[PDB]
């Protein structure tokens, strides 16, 4: 996921590191747990 | 303001022409701040 988002900020520069996020809508039994993650600048450099 | 005042059609499209080069503006300001934005996100983690 922080690969992806990576790529996906080191191509595109509408997407701002600050703002964008990773919602993950983890399947827990019975439900949904959902947690969001941004990208700090050491997670974008190496992700890229 | 109150009463409102009759704009001609050269005239109403002429002030429209001025409002879409603003928000075209601005949205070219509000990109180059995006990319200063996006080299200061950059050049903190390198």
């Amino acid at each position: 996921d922080v690969t992806t988002h990576a790529k996906i900020m080191a191509d595109n520069p509408s997407w701002d590191g600050e703002k964008t996020i990773i919602i993950t809508c983890s399947f827990t039994p019975g439900s949904c747990t959902l947690t969001a993650y941004k990208l700090t600048p050491s997670g974008y450099e190496w992700g890229r | 303001e109150a009463k409102p005042k009759f704009l001609s059609k050269a005239e109403r499209e002429a002030e429209a022409l001025k409002r879409r080069q603003q928000e075209v503006e601005e949205r070219q300001r509000m990109l180059e701040e995006e990319r200063k934005k996006r080299k200061q996100f950059q050049d903190l983690g390198r």
